[PDB]
């Protein structure tokens, strides 16, 4: 797997209504990406985009504020556990 | 201003103030996911404190003296990684204004900063008038003067020698401005770590475990062994 | 490996090698 | 056959009380300490090698004031560590003394004063 | 009078067996001070002799890693206080030594019997501990060498124990002038002065 | 075959007259020369801290015994420790190049053979 | 009394703080029954009592001058009264002092006197050993005419502890350098810090300490003394009280320890018109402190036990005392904002933590920078 | 007999290949033998103690509730029981807004590794040396070392030669002095009282109208031919409790292990004579008799 | 080789011809005192270690402080 | 020889952003184990989520090692002796000055605690005991293998 992450400080934008609500296996709620979705950060200098390729776990919401470095998106033998 | 700083690379925000701009407002907490909610309470870390180096300090005495401008009072993380980077330059300029200088005031007054004990006057024209009024030029005064020196005040002046060139920023630095490399006083004392080099351990200080029978006299006082 | 390494490092460029925005002896052999 | 650790014995009130009123040849030195207060450890370590440099020319003992804590107290003991040198001439007033005193101060009070 | 000149400018004596000496040279041309500098003090550490005991005569001893009765210390920590002997002379040739003394007492530097041409330099030192009225007769060997080496005493002639120099300009570039300063260490058995006369 | 305390085994392979050593910028030569190299891939910087704190104690005349994991106390504290008492020995004893700010615990030292100095600063210690 | 003396001078900062009674070696005087003792003789194991401390052990106070060399360790000035004998020992105390950068223009020297020495006499009244004072120490001797003056016109803390009650040449002694420290502005602490006479009954010891109490501006107690000084019975049963069917929170039912807050009505008995601040301690957990306008409590911490073998309570008190000190002279307003005061009593709660972690007070009382580092490495930024 | 280290971890050894979580505090992780034994041949820790099952046990620090005696809070875990304790190594050095109890720190339970709030821990890890090994716990700074540099480091210093003249180390760890009173290399009282003789072959104490004389080793010879010798470290006159120093052994300075010199030394490469792992000496070390050592050879 | 001995003969060439004593202990006035303790003056051996000259430039000391601590010195 | 590279602590560079990763993983790490104690995520998604956020910030701090390197810091010691090829190799550098990451027991599975420091920073205690498996392993498997 790898792991997209955030190039700037800045809001990410885009549009909650082209993505598929999902659970990660973290336990997380994200979102599912069939398309190629369209991410925007707007920075303190400038507005850049990043492209979100199909079969991707996006894990922002939209409007959230985001690190640099931070982890924004995902793009993608039987063991017993006791509690 | 701007675009003249950066075009020369004269000292200068990142960014251009005039072409900076807020981040808007972003979700409240209300609108979050809870994953992506701030803790109501602030969370201890052990990493919450900035680790000090070498570069923090030595960007710091910089700032006061001039040589470089920096974005606020203390370095950034992006500061000092680009200090990294060009520290060797700065130092030598610093190099170079210690050889100006030495020519300029010739060698007695330059030298006479690690000779506490010489009192006359080490000036240029001072110089050239006690070699009218005595005959002993600047070298025949120049060795006088390092003949009150002491062994001491010669080892720290070793920072001139031609071949070791300390950073003179490295050599004026006070002692609370140099602490700041490794953050200061450790908070575990260094006393518990010290010993005496001659020390004799004494073994029966509250560290030592009770001393050993001899294991015949135990089973003779345990009345286990008859003689 | 080392020695070879640190002889042929050559000069250091650019803002490496000058404080600021620039706006060397020659050898017969 | 084996020989004991510890030469500082640690006597009660009521032995301690026999012992002074009894006949005594040597200086008596009491000792009043706890187990809880840490200067008692540095204390008891001095005392110990005092007992080793008067072996039959000084008797030294100690009282703990977790058992005998009203004795303590009337005795004027103000905190711990407290030393008690007690001459053996019923005459002379016995010396109190306060704090991790020096052994070589202990062996002056004991040689000049007992 | 001379234009250039060298004094010293300290002259330290730490103890009877550390002397300290700092000197002084300007001006000198570039270059000259690094020049002066490695060769004195491939000098002074490496081609300056001295002299010690090389060898001790024991009379009535099996071997050097026995007792004698009336002495605190072994015969083989005799030998090690004879080998911290510190000794000056300036002839070559194996000399010979005496120690012959009746106990009990301190055995010092001072009870050697040396011959006229060499001369011991701290009367303290310390060679052994008698302690009952016994004879004790040990012959001793000398010899002046450079480097380092009855019982053989393991003999470190070199009387220099450290040296140190620094190079500072002298000022503006009229010729880029330099001053040599010249830090020497040496045992006693001879001064810093000598030492740096010697090389 | 020598060692250290910290898997830095050696073996010696050719003993020099003093005057061939580096020396020191108080003059005093150094009595073994280790290779670097050795450290970085058997990832033991135990040595470092060692031989560092062994200077400073040597000249401050101080021996210190440190039990193990200081880290417990705060973040970074062996090279708080040895840091701290580099400065004070250099202070203490007027030995500049024993704490330089610049790289500590590094000084330059000189070749013997030839009283020109190395490029870099090296690691020197006890 | 009459009028001043010196020379008036722009008096260098730090402001100068002035330390009264006796100085000694060690000598922890809150001495009460521990009902926990180790072997008598294997001393080895009293470290565990180190470690699980009785509760009026859990920061011990010490001599006035483990807070002087305390408060010049962490930046402050500070200058001790008192006397010492002519006697080897005396100097050896004075040396001490002399080495921690401590003023010892205010020690006067009785050169017909032996240091830290009282002479007594055993008596054997109603078939009990008995002892009472014929000579009392030169450290329990200073005289009103001794007093140096250009010391309490300059500082402006002055600082004593209850030890000095327990002398009847001192009390007296005492109130006088009360009133030239007053007359000079300087406010008046009083660290109680109860010897072992005075443990023997609430109503004596009320009596004994109430002229000083009152005369008293900032006031540092344990949460033992405080108790014992109030009603020790009705705390005790406070703390073993145990709801019989449902606890009546939920915090209630994790049966954790116990950090009551006296409230500024159970302390009415002891507040005076001219007090500023209260602190009671618990060890260097709990500081809650108390001023005529409000009240609060801040959580510290300790851990010993990260250093079980050089780990030593002796002397914390007394850290946390020159901490607090260290920080009303340089920050003022503490005596009315709440949220700088907490802030600053952090410093002191670092202080005693580091205090703990070393053999011996005076060996173990930690510089400003290490306490600073400790109270940034502890508390989240925020906290700072 | 090489050294007084090897005589004392020597009867500490373990003969039976992988850690498990049971060992901790009883059988250290790091001393091992190097070959095919490997995980077969361990050592005993340095707070370990046998049971009465013959189980290995190790002390903890009992965190109680308010309400119970306690008098002593150290207690003696079979591996049975330490399963089913929460067991922290953590410290109390940390305050939020919130209370000390709710802070969290890494425990082992049932095996594994959690992080539980400080309120949830039943016992604390509190001694430095509990969870290694004799060699492994003279390494200074051991906690910067890779943890296979620790292993090949308590092998080697069982293969150090004493040498003729002993340096104590300036760096150490604090159990030199354990090792040398536990080692018997030294002399130490049997009994209280004063120094009347000392001399190269006895020492003579005396104490309560006992007089004792105390035989001092020399230029023994040992298993491996190394030389065995005592020096008195005590004079006439001194005053001695029971169980302190009276001589030093071979490879011990003033009641510690000295297993070796400090030295000046330059990380550096010269010239390829220390490639690899060798080293370059200096001359003084050989004329200074810095590594001198004796060896005693017995032909029969 | 000359340009070497050249080098090495100048070298022949040849010329024609309190610790343990602190300022609290004298009875010293406050305004001296307070003087002393401004310029990290603790014991009578950096007391001593400091010239009449150097004494002076201090802020606020003057002449007769100077007198008065020689006449207390004498007296010891 | 004339160069003389050494070994420094200074010279045991972690890259800039270290503190903050670190710091960010540690936040994410709590928000999770209080909601798996709300029972809102399963003991399988705690577990998941501790490997496998520590596993990306180790893999990214090494991913960053070498241009920090390159771009301020080329002549650092450490780097030229990996970078050059004459000693070292980049998992050997990320030991000393990145983070060890996370270790496997010996039946295969990896231990639910990360090694979050680095040899320069000095490993705690815990995090030695579990480091103490990869070196009991390390030595196994070269014995087998060489077999």
């Amino acid at each position: 797997a790898e792991h997209v992450r955030a190039p700037y400080n800045g809001k990410i934008k885009f549009n909650e209504d082209l993505v598929h609500p999902t659970r990660t296996r973290h336990g997380h709620p994200a979102f599912l990406c069939y398309i190629d979705l369209s991410v925007i950060i707007e920075s303190e200098d400038i507005i850049h985009s990043v492209t979100i390729p199909p079969k991707s776990f996006l894990l922002v919401q939209n409007d959230q504020y985001v690190e640099s470095e931070q982890v924004i998106a995902e793009i993608r033998e039987r063991v017993r556990k006791y509690i | 201003g701007f675009e003249l700083d950066k075009k020369l690379g004269r000292p200068h925000p990142f960014i251009d103030p005039t072409k900076k701009k807020q981040i808007e407002t972003t979700l409240t907490s209300d609108e979050s996911w809870w994953n992506w909610r701030k803790p109501e309470k602030e969370q201890w870390s052990r990493w919450q404190r900035r680790r000090p180096d070498v570069e923090t300090v030595f960007l710091k005495a910089m700032a006061e003296t001039g040589q470089v401008k920096l974005y606020g009072k203390e370095p950034t993380l992006t500061e000092t990684s680009l200090y990294r980077a060009r520290r060797h330059l700065f130092k030598e300029e610093r190099l170079q204004a210690e050889r100006e200088r030495l020519a300029k005031e010739g060698p007695m007054a330059f030298y006479s900063e690690w000779v506490k004990a010489w009192k006359r006057d080490t000036s240029r024209e001072a110089v050239q008038k006690h070699f009218e009024e005595t005959g002993e030029d600047e070298n025949t005064q120049l060795i006088e003067m390092f003949s009150h020196q002491t062994d001491r005040e010669y080892r720290i002046m070793m920072g001139t020698d031609v071949r070791i060139k300390r950073d003179p920023l490295a050599m004026r630095m006070k002692e609370d401005q140099i602490k700041q490399i490794w953050g200061g006083d450790p908070v575990y004392p260094t006393i518990n770590y010290i010993q005496a080099p001659d020390a004799v351990m004494d073994f029966r200080g509250p560290d030592f475990h009770e001393p050993t029978p001899n294991m015949l006299s135990y089973l003779k006082e345990n009345c286990k062994v008859i003689s | 490996l080392i020695g070879l390494y640190v002889l042929t490092s050559g000069t250091r460029r650019g803002i490496c090698a000058n404080r600021y925005n620039p706006c060397e002896p020659f050898f017969c052999n | 056959f084996v020989r004991e650790d510890y030469l500082v014995r640690k006597l009660s009130a009521q032995e301690l009380q026999d012992l002074v009123k009894g006949e005594r040849k040597v200086p008596l030195i009491v000792d009043f300490y706890a187990t809880w207060c840490g200067p008692c450890i540095l204390m008891a370590q001095e005392l110990e090698m005092l007992a080793v440099e008067y072996e039959s020319n000084a008797m030294i003992v100690k009282v703990d004031t977790d058992d005998e804590y009203e004795f303590a107290r009337d005795m004027q003991v103000r905190g711990l560590p407290t030393l008690f040198f007690i001459s053996p001439d019923p005459s002379k007033d016995a010396i109190r003394t306060e704090g991790l005193i020096p052994l070589q101060m202990m062996r002056d009070i004991i040689d000049n004063d007992m | 009078t001379r234009t250039l000149q060298w004094k010293c400018v300290e002259s330290r004596r730490d103890s009877k067996r550390l002397y300290y000496g700092r000197f002084i040279l300007s001006p000198l041309m570039k270059g000259q001070a690094d020049t002066i500098g490695i060769a004195m003090r491939r000098a002074l550490l490496g081609e300056i002799e001295g002299t010690c005991i090389t060898r001790a005569k024991f009379e009535n001893i099996p071997h050097d890693y026995s007792n004698i009765v009336g002495i605190q210390e072994s015969v083989h920590e005799i030998l090690m206080n004879l080998n911290e002997i510190v000794l000056k002379s300036n002839l070559y040739g194996t000399r010979n030594a005496l120690i012959c003394v009746q106990g009990p007492g301190y055995i010092t530097a001072r009870d050697i019997i040396l011959p006229p041409s060499v001369e011991i330099v701290d009367n303290t030192q310390h060679i052994a501990t008698l302690t009952e009225p016994i004879n004790l007769c040990i012959g001793l060997k000398i010899e002046r060498n450079r480097g380092y080496s009855s019982y053989p005493i393991d003999a470190v002639f070199m009387p220099v124990q450290n040296a140190n120099h620094s190079i500072h300009s002298y000022g503006n570039g009229n010729e880029k002038q330099e001053i040599l300063f010249i830090e020497i260490w040496t045992n006693g058995s001879l001064t810093p002065k000598e030492a740096l006369h010697e090389a | 075959k020598v060692a250290g305390r910290h898997g830095n085994k050696g073996i010696i392979s050719k003993i020099l007259p003093r005057q061939d050593m580096p020396y020191l910028q108080d003059g005093r030569p150094v009595d073994m020369v280790f290779n670097p190299l050795g450290v970085p891939s058997r990832m033991n910087v135990g040595q470092i801290f060692e031989c560092s704190l062994g200077l400073a104690g040597s000249l401050l005349d101080r021996h210190y015994r440190i039990a193990p994991f200081d880290e417990r106390y705060e973040q970074e504290a062996s090279r708080k420790l040895v840091f701290s008492e580099l400065y004070e020995a250099s202070k203490q004893t007027a030995n500049p190049w024993v704490f330089e700010p610049e790289y500590p615990g590094k000084s330059r030292i000189f070749d013997g053979r030839t009283g020109d100095p190395f490029e870099q600063p090296v690691i020197i210690g006890k | 009394v009459d009028y001043d003396d010196g020379i008036d001078f722009p008096y260098d900062d730090p402001p100068l703080v002035c330390c009264f009674g006796a100085v000694q070696k060690e000598f922890v005087p809150v001495v009460r029954v521990h009902d926990n003792p180790m072997h008598p003789d294997i001393y080895s194991q009293w470290k565990m009592l180190q470690w699980d401390p009785p509760e009026f052990g859990r920061a011990p106070g010490g001599p006035p001058s483990n807070v002087a060399i305390s408060h010049v360790r962490l930046g402050g000035r500070a200058a001790f009264m008192g006397k010492v004998g002519g006697d080897d020992y005396g100097e050896e105390l004075v040396l001490m002092m002399n080495k921690e950068r401590v003023q010892t223009r205010g020690v006067k020297f009785d050169e017909g006197a032996s240091t830290a020495c009282t002479r007594v006499k055993i008596k054997f009244e109603d078939g009990k050993m008995k002892a009472e004072t014929v000579k009392e120490p030169p450290e329990d001797s200073l005289l009103a005419s001794e007093l140096n003056l250009a010391v309490l016109k300059e500082a402006r803390i002055f600082h004593f502890n209850s030890e000095v009650l327990t002398s009847p040449t001192m009390e007296s002694t005492l109130f006088k350098a009360i009133q030239w420290s007053k007359k000079f502005g300087g406010l008046i602490f009083f660290d109680l810090n109860l010897p072992l006479p005075l443990w023997r009954s609430r109503n004596e010891t009320r009596k004994l300490i109430k002229k000083s109490w009152d005369e008293a501006n900032i006031i540092e107690v344990s949460q033992q003394e405080l108790e014992f000084l109030l009603d020790e019975e009705y705390y005790e049963r406070r703390r073993n009280y145990t709801p019989q069917y449902f606890a009546e929170d939920f915090e209630q039912t994790k049966n954790r320890r116990d950090y009551y807050h006296y409230t500024p009505e159970e302390i009415k008995p002891l507040w005076h018109d001219d007090l500023k601040l209260l602190v009671v301690t618990d060890g260097t957990l709990r500081l809650h402190y108390y001023t005529p306008k409000f009240d609060g409590v801040v959580v510290g911490t300790e851990d010993v036990l990260i250093t079980p073998f050089t780990c030593d309570r002796t002397g914390s008190g007394d850290a946390v005392v020159a901490g607090i000190m260290r920080k009303l002279t340089t920050c003022p307003e503490m005596f009315e904002d709440q949220d700088v005061l907490e802030r600053q009593l952090r410093f002191a709660v670092a202080a005693g933590i580091i205090s703990q972690w070393t053999i011996g007070a005076v060996r173990g009382f930690p510089t400003e920078s290490a306490t600073q580092n400790l109270k940034e490495q502890v508390y989240v930024p925020s906290m700072w | 007999r090489t050294n007084p280290l090897t005589q004392i971890v020597h009867g500490r050894k373990l003969s039976y290949r992988d850690i498990h979580p049971s060992h901790y505090g009883r059988i250290c992780p790091i001393d091992t033998s190097e070959g095919i034994n490997v995980g077969l041949i361990g050592s005993l820790s340095i707070h370990a103690r046998i049971g009465d099952w013959g189980s290995l046990e190790s002390p903890f620090y009992e965190l109680v509730e308010k309400s119970k005696k306690a008098q002593i809070r150290m207690l003696f875990l079979s591996p049975s029981q330490d399963e089913y304790y929460m067991i922290a190594a953590g410290n109390s050095l940390a305050l939020n807004r919130g209370i000390q109890e709710e802070q969290v720190v890494p425990a082992r339970y049932r095996q594994e590794f959690l992080t539980i709030a400080w309120e949830e821990v039943h016992l604390r890890s509190i001694f430095p040396f509990q969870y290694f090994s004799i060699g492994a716990s003279l390494i200074p700074f051991i906690e910067h070392n890779d943890a296979n540099r620790a292993l090949m480091s308590s092998n080697m210093q069982r293969q150090a030669v004493p040498l003729s003249r002993s340096e104590k180390c300036i760096v150490g760890t604090g159990l030199e002095r354990q090792v040398a009173l536990d080692s018997g290399v030294p002399a130490i009282a049997e009994h209280e009282g004063k120094i009347l003789y000392t001399d190269t072959e006895k020492i003579i104490l005396s104490g309560n109208e006992n007089t004792l004389s105390i035989p001092l080793i020399m230029y023994q010879r040992s298993n491996k031919n190394t030389c065995m010798h005592q020096k008195p470290q005590v004079r006439r006159g001194k005053c001695i409790k029971k169980g302190q120093i009276l001589a030093d052994g071979a490879a011990t300075v003033g009641g510690e292990l000295a297993l070796g010199k400090n030295v000046l030394v330059a990380y550096m490469p010269w010239e390829g004579y220390n490639f690899e792992d060798a080293v370059l000496i200096s001359e003084c070390l050989v004329y200074g008799d810095i590594y001198t050592s004796f060896h005693i050879r017995k032909y029969e | 080789s000359r340009n070497l001995i050249n080098l090495f003969i100048p070298f022949l060439h040849v010329e024609e011809e309190f610790q343990y004593i602190f300022i609290d202990q004298l009875e010293l006035p406050p305004r001296i005192y307070n003087c002393l303790k401004k310029s990290n003056i603790h014991t009578l051996l950096d007391l001593l270690n400091n010239s009449q000259e150097d004494l002076i430039k201090m802020e606020h000391f003057h002449i007769e402080d100077v007198k008065k601590l020689l006449d207390i010195l004498e007296k010891k | 020889t004339a160069t003389s590279i050494s070994l420094g602590i200074d010279d045991l560079l972690t890259i800039p952003s270290k503190g903050w990763l670190v710091q960010d993983a540690e936040q994410q790490s709590l928000i999770l184990e209080k909601h798996h104690h709300y029972g809102n995520v399963h003991a399988v998604e705690k577990l998941r989520q501790s490997i496998e956020i520590w596993y990306a910030t180790s893999e990214y701090l090494r991913q960053e090692m070498n241009p920090n390197f390159r771009m301020t810091d080329p002549f650092n010691p450490v780097h030229m002796m990996s970078f050059s090829g004459a000693r070292g190799n980049a998992s050997q550098v990320h030991q000393l000055v990145g983070m060890r990451g996370l270790m496997s027991d010996p039946q295969g599975q990896m231990i639910d605690l990360p090694i979050q420091s680095n040899l320069r920073e000095g490993l705690s205690l815990t995090e030695y005991i579990i480091s103490c498996y990869g070196a009991r392993k390390g030595v196994v498997d070269t014995a087998v293998r060489t077999s």
